Order: structure tokens, then C-alpha cells, then sequence
């Protein structure tokens, strides 16, 4: 598989996990062949946060799964919501871009 | 474009 787990070990309550998402499309593969579907993405990393001090997470990466959830069919505020609740200990599956 | 952080 393609995916990626990233593990993000959180201390600072007010610290953020240290990233930005945006909407995105993405060409997944199917039965018919390629189709594009919606899909969440890194937009960005906060300089000296630890999203980018991991060195695990980039941008255009593609976020598939939260904390084993998937986001497919949600919302940018919904998927938002999704992990800053898991902040103290977040679980993130992404699809690397490059 | 829109970002949100986290």
C-alpha cells in the first residue's frame, strides 16, 4: 500500500499539531479506471512546529484516514474538528505526494 | 485558496 501512518505526539495543549489542510482532488483508481474524487490535503507546515520537525508530513500530501476514521465524504471544518480532538495523541494515514 | 489549521 501507498499510505503512510504518521504518529503525532502532542505535549503542548495549546501548541498546534503543527499544519494546515486544504480541499483537494484526487485521481484514485477504480473498476472503470482513474476518477476523481474529493479529498483533503496538507496545504502547509508551521515553521519550528511539530508536524514539520517529524519530517514525516508534507505538503500536497493527501489525508485519508483520522485516528482510523476516514475523511472521505466530509468537510474541511468536519475533518478540522476530527483532529484537534485527537490532538494529545494524533494518528494521521496520508497518501504522500512525492 | 483555504486552509485551516491544526
Amino acid at each position: 500500500e501507498t499510505h503512510r501512518r504518521v504518529r503525532l505526539l502532542k505535549h503542548g495543549s495549546d501548541k498546534p499539531l503543527g499544519f494546515y489542510i486544504r480541499d483537494g482532488t484526487s485521481v484514485r483508481v477504480t473498476a472503470s479506471g482513474l476518477e476523481k474524487q474529493p479529498g483533503i490535503f496538507i496545504s502547509r507546515l508551521v515553521p519550528g512546529g511539530l508536524a514539520e520537525s517529524t519530517g514525516l508530513l508534507a505538503v500536497n500530501d493527501e489525508v485519508i484516514e483520522v485516528n482510523g476514521i476516514e475523511v472521505a465524504g466530509k468537510t474541511l471544518d468536519q475533518v478540522t474538528d476530527m483532529m484537534v480532538a485527537n490532538s494529545s495523541n494524533l494518528i494521521i494515514t496520508v497518501k504522500p505526494a512525492n | 485558496v483555504k486552509e485551516s489549521l491544526v
